[PDB]
């Protein structure tokens, strides 16, 4: 019917949105302290973008076995990739939070390989959640209702009570505390607020509706006519995430 | 490769390892440049190169001076230089402002702030107290100077501005002018240090990320 | 008075200028006008040395062309091994101030000197198998620019206070001060012979000095700024000065003036390093924009670009057998080119 | 403190000097003799090169 | 410099014993140090190695299991610690001080060792056992199973000289390098697999015998020795 009009124009947009994304992001790869959170996250971008368009694509025709079994293999990465993607934003916005709360302590007494630790910690316990949850959910695989549900509020709770909290508190305590210290110094970082900004609304306006949508359809009944619109949306809106992340990131 | 390929390769492995250790410890100190022509108090601001060690704050502190032209490349890296100027001597306080024009204009100090110590106020405060010596006859721009002891705080504000006009006219805004009045007298030379420097190295940090 | 004598010293001058101009009949630019151009030459980083935590100042190769040393601020000198990127030895020095670095022609000893307006001569082949101080040469009023081993008992160093001084290291003295230069020497190099030895000093001269004697032979002035770097060609009979005036000269010792200038308006940098290829047909530079250039000496053409630093080149050298060229930058890295 | 100025300037006045051409060719016949023994002009193999 | 061996004496077989060299004049802590022992009526066989930085060690496949080094570089001591003790082992244990890099004169200073008395491979063949010869030139000749030439240009033969009651000195260092303190008279040369140690004008207190060794690869492997006598 109608709705299947809007389903085909955000699938296209979001594929053209995933290729750009995607270019973008091997660019900032192949480019490359700060710097190994960047490479991460752009890796961990170009993996989400690529399982996001290439899901849709193989969306694109009916379901078959071998082909399906793709689908859910590729749905299971971009879910993963999500949450690395959102593990490493936090991160950043805590490294530039303490480099401004703690200048000293960033520039001498800070661990040398402690990006590389950080990062590899967050593969590897998103790795492990995901996997979890794939493992306990899936319908080509070991599928159980009470503890996929169990799976499925723990990465909640995490995501929507550590890692979103963390970097909203740390971004708006790295603006409070620039504002104070530039009450003395007249260039006045704009640049700086802006950038702030702007990172913490792309994370909160695109990366964070699907989280909310795994949350509203376990506990809000939705008719189908919305059901396709949300998750729709929900996809556009996270691939303008994952294709901003770089200008908003290296480029500045 | 021959054995004794493999074991000259182990000794350059000891060798990095060693030398990344005493550069993590050389990474725990902060290294400051103290510049002043003389008749200024360099000696007495904390109470070829003399090397004083101090620290604040659990924070170490390291601060050479010699005794410029050419071998001001080597402090590219310092975190700040230390201008001490004695503001009690108004006859050599134009060849004071010359020389920090030339340090704040150097094209290798162009990133380094500088903890300005406008020095020796008690001094100043007897001088401009007293009025035996004007500053109008040095500076002619004093009689048409006001505040924004009242003559005191003028003369010392005046001296601090002409400073702060010669930093803030070419500096772009990559590096600033912390000024401080000191007498000979004071302790508390550290701590403004300190300050000081907390606020460079958060630029730094603010900077690393193309923020600042 | 004292007039008579600066009218007198104006007349020389000017009879100095005349007897100069009187011997220029054909430019370098015009004898080797008829010959092939050298063309483009593609020098690539064959090796890449990490280590230095610091910015590099100084670097000497060895005789045999195969060990180098390198000191940084971060007050360490290290030799290489720059076959297998080895560290033979990392000498820990007492002031971290160094700007000099001079491996002795023999390689039993390393030179080392800066801000603390002292030589420090270090002995590598010892027993106990350290490399321990060997003497501190003190006496240089300024900081020590350069320093360069004559043999293993002769040092010549170049300091800040305009003077230049011949050391005796077992006696640890100076035999013999070169002084005439107004402004800081920057540079020095030795002859092939290493009977005489040039300099070159912020007065933006030149000066050609004879150890045996004590005595300024020569002066080259046609420099607008000071003079950082400066070296014989491999005949010995000619030398290059670089200035911060982004121009480098090749002044001839027979002819007795400048030959050649080396400049380009792409470039206003100034040249930190100079050295020469092994036939002196090239003509190696570092320059203060993060890249080195390669200039036919005989033609002031540029041959090559050496760009590979991401800070300003400090120090340049070439090997003995002329196989490779080393750099190293204020990026703490220095790079083998071949 | 001029008097060794006009000194020095004496000893350096009277030096014998050759003319710029014969400084010139003796510059170019070194470099044309040495040219095939200079590796970083004309590249030697792979086989010789020990970087 | 002085590297004093200590531990030595009689033990029935099975037991075990520790050899401690204390390490006196020289930074022990840069030194990779060997135990090359010598039978009581034999030639000289290498039994272990520790680098420096204990880092990497190596033992001889005579000994290997029940022999263990270590290292106290506080105290400048270096040890062995002896298991299983057979009646082969009895021997004097030699102390060997060896560092390694561009230009190094490894096998430079050898302790005097203690004598235990308990009730693939490069084969390096000095043929000639006793060769007698003073004031004259005298040759000696070592062969190799395969050629000690490396692809870095380096062959590494080393010469040694054991005097009568004195712990063995080295002469020449890859077959062409002579040791610091050894005069001009000696010289070595050859090719991979044929090599040869001439001292012109022989001297006394220069005859003793000399042997041969291979550093191209573990384990070391020794020659039975060249006896010079009057
Ligand atoms: C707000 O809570 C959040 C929890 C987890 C996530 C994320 C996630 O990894 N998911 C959600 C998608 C999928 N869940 C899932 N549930 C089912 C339920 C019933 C029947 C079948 C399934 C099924 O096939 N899959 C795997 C786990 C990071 C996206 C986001 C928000």
């Amino acid at each position: 019917s109608t709705v299947h009009t809007a389903y085909l124009v955000l699938s296209s947009l979001a594929m053209f949105t995933c290729l750009c994304g995607m270019a973008g992001n091997s660019m900032v790869i192949w480019l490359l302290p700060f710097c190994i959170y960047i490479l991460n996250l752009a890796a961990a971008d170009l993996l989400f973008l690529f399982s996001m368009a290439s899901t849709l694509s193989l969306e694109t025709q009916p379901l078959v076995n071998t082909t399906d079994k793709v689908h859910e293999l590729m749905k299971r990465l971009m879910y993963f990739a999500y949450t690395v993607g959102l593990s490493l934003l936090t991160a950043i916005s805590t490294q530039r939070c303490l480099s401004v709360l703690f200048p000293i302590w960033f520039k001498c007494h800070r661990p040398r390989h402690l990006s590389a630790w950080v990062c590899g910690l967050l593969w590897t316990l998103c790795l492990l959640m995901n996997g979890l949850t794939s493992s306990f959910c899936s319908k080509f695989l070991k599928f159980n209702e009470d503890r996929c549900f169990r799976v499925d509020m723990v990465q909640a709770a995490l995501i929507m009570g550590v890692l979103t909290p963390v970097m909203t508190l740390s971004s708006l305590t790295l603006f409070v505390w620039v504002r104070r210290s530039s009450q003395q110094w007249r260039r006045q970082p704009t640049r700086l607020f802006v950038v702030v900004l702007a990172s913490v609304l792309v994370f909160l306006i695109c990366s964070l509706p699907l989280s909310i949508y795994w949350f509203v359809l376990y506990w809000l009944s939705l008719p189908p006519e919305m059901q396709v619109l949300c998750f729709s949306l929900s996809r556009l809106s996270s691939s303008v995430s994952s294709s901003a992340n770089p200008v908003i990131y290296f480029l500045v | 490769v021959s054995a004794e390929d493999k074991a000259a390769a182990e000794r350059s492995k000891m060798i990095d390892k060693n030398l990344r250790e005493d550069g993590e410890k050389a990474r725990r100190t902060l290294r400051l440049l103290l510049l002043g022509a003389d008749n200024s108090g360099k000696s007495t601001i904390v109470k070829g190169i003399f090397e004083t060690k101090f620290q604040v704050d659990k924070v170490n502190f390291h601060m050479f001076d010699v005794g410029r032209r050419k071998w001001i490349q080597c402090f590219n890296d310092v975190t700040a230089i230390i201008f001490v100027v004695d503001s009690s001597d108004y006859n050599r306080l134009q060849e004071a402002l010359n020389d920090f024009k030339s340090i704040w204009n150097n094209r290798w100090l162009r990133t380094i702030s500088v903890i300005l110590f406008l020095n020796k106020q008690d001094l100043l405060a007897e001088k401009v107290l007293a009025g035996k010596s004007k500053i109008e006859d040095y500076f002619p721009e004093f009689a048409r100077y006001t505040t924004p002891d009242p003559r005191v705080t003028r003369a010392k504000y005046f001296i601090r501005k002409e400073f702060v006009d010669i930093s803030t006219a070419s500096g772009d805004g990559r590096h600033i002018c912390y000024p401080h009045f000191t007498c000979a007298v004071d302790t508390e030379n550290a701590r403004r240090i300190f300050n000081d420097c907390k606020d460079i190295i958060l630029q730094m940090n603010l900077r690393e990320y193309n923020l600042v | 008075e004292l007039d008579q004598l600066r009218q007198e010293a104006e007349q020389l001058k000017n009879q100095i200028r005349d007897a100069r101009k009187a011997c220029a009949d054909a430019t370098l630019s015009q004898i080797t006008n008829n010959i092939d151009p050298v063309g483009r030459i593609q020098m690539r980083t064959r090796r890449t040395l990490r280590g230095h935590l610091a910015k590099i100042y100084a670097m000497h190769w060895g005789t045999d062309s195969r060990l180098l040393v390198s000191a940084s601020q971060d007050g360490k000198l290290i030799i290489w091994d720059s076959y297998t990127t080895n560290k033979v030895h990392a000498i820990p020095l007492r002031s971290s101030w160094v700007m000099t670095c001079a491996y002795a022609p023999s390689g039993n000893y390393v030179a080392c000197g800066g801000l603390d307006n002292i030589c420090s001569i270090y002995n590598l082949k010892t027993r106990e198998g350290n490399v321990r101080v060997s003497r501190e040469l003190a006496g240089h009023t300024g900081y020590l620019s350069c320093c360069r081993f004559l043999d293993d008992n002769q040092i010549v160093t170049s300091s800040g206070d305009t003077t230049c001084a011949l050391w005796d290291i077992e006696t640890g003295q100076q035999t013999t001060t070169f002084t005439g230069h107004t402004g800081d020497v920057m540079s020095l190099s030795l002859a092939p012979d290493t009977r005489l030895f040039v300099s070159g000093a912020c007065d933006a001269s030149a000066k050609l000095w004879d150890v045996r004697e004590g005595m300024c032979r020569q002066t080259f002035t046609g420099h607008e700024s000071d003079i950082n770097a400066i070296c014989f060609f491999p005949n010995g009979n000619a030398f290059a000065t670089g200035s911060d005036d982004a121009t480098c000269r090749l002044f001839d010792l027979r002819a007795d003036q400048e030959l050649m200038t080396y400049s380009h308006d792409n470039i206003i940098c100034g040249i930190t390093s100079v050295s020469f290829s092994k036939s002196g047909r090239l003509l190696l530079a570092g320059y203060d924009d993060f890249n080195c250039n390669v200039w036919d000496a005989l033609k002031a053409d540029r041959a090559g670009v050496l760009a590979g630093h991401d800070n300003r080149v400090s120090c340049l050298g070439v090997t003995d057998d002329g196989m490779a060229v080393a750099t190293g930058s204020w990026d703490s890295f220095l790079k083998i080119w071949n | 403190q001029a008097r060794k100025l006009v000194e020095q300037l004496k000893m350096e006045a009277n030096i014998d000097r050759i003319k710029v051409s014969k400084a010139a060719a003796d510059l170019m016949a070194y470099c044309e003799a040495h040219a095939k023994e200079d590796p970083l002009l004309t590249p030697v193999p792979a086989s010789e090169n020990p970087f | 410099v002085q590297l004093v061996e200590s531990g030595g004496g009689l033990v029935q077989p099975g037991g075990s014993r520790k050899l401690s060299c204390s390490a006196s004049g020289f930074a022990f802590s840069s030194f990779g140090m060997h135990w090359v022992r010598q039978a009581p009526e034999k030639g000289l066989e290498w039994v272990a190695y520790i680098s420096s930085g204990s880092g990497t060690i190596y033992y001889a496949d005579t000994v290997k299991g029940r022999f263990t080094i270590s290292r106290d570089d506080p105290k400048n001591t270096l040890f062995l610690q002896m298991t299983s003790l057979r009646s082969e082992d009895t021997a004097m244990y030699y102390c060997v001080r060896s560092i390694y890099y561009y230009g190094s004169s490894p096998f430079d200073f050898w302790g005097q060792g203690t004598t235990l008395t308990v009730s693939s491979d490069i084969v390096m063949t000095q043929a000639t056992s006793s060769v007698p010869v003073p004031g004259e030139s005298v040759s000696i000749s070592c062969r190799s199973s395969k050629s000690l030439l490396h692809s870095n240009g380096n062959t590494y033969l080393y010469w040694f000289l054991q005097r009568p009651g004195q712990s063995p000195q080295l002469l020449i260092y890859r077959m062409s390098n002579l040791a610091s303190g050894v005069p001009d008279r000696f010289s070595g040369s050859g090719s991979g697999t044929a090599f040869t140690l001439t001292i012109s004008r022989l001297e006394a207190e220069d005859v003793g015998v000399y042997y041969c060794m291979q550093h191209l690869e573990y384990p070391l492997t020794f020659g039975a020795g060249t006896k010079l006598e009057l």
